[PDB]
């Protein structure tokens, strides 16, 4: 149990980083679609990934 | 219906306009060299009569 605790801490860190990365990807997709370089379909996928 | 990106449609319209310009260039190239062959008959051309 004492080791499972630390494993959980590390996994929390990793998933936080993943969330930040997905946020950045979504923002890039949204701006690109705002200026016309992407289709609406591309935006929907980034929202799903986030 | 808001399915494909706007930059794809922009690039399609630009392609059509460029193709029209190129066809105009070709037509003009033809119109010149038709000023030399205005006379219908080969025997009546200015060069031959000289």
């Amino acid at each position: 149990s004492f080791n499972n605790i630390n494993a959980s801490i590390s996994s929390i860190n990793a998933y936080k980083q993943a969330v930040v990365s997905a946020q950045s990807s979504l923002d890039a997709m949204e701006a690109g679609y705002s200026v016309g370089t992407r289709t609406i379909v591309d935006v929907l996928d980034a929202t799903t990934t986030l | 219906a808001n399915l494909i990106g706007r930059e794809e449609l922009q690039h399609a319209r630009d392609a059509v306009t460029s193709a029209q310009a190129q066809l105009d260039v070709a037509i003009q190239q033809y119109n010149a060299n038709q000023a030399m062959i205005l006379g219908t008959k080969l025997e009546d051309q200015p060069a031959v009569q000289q």
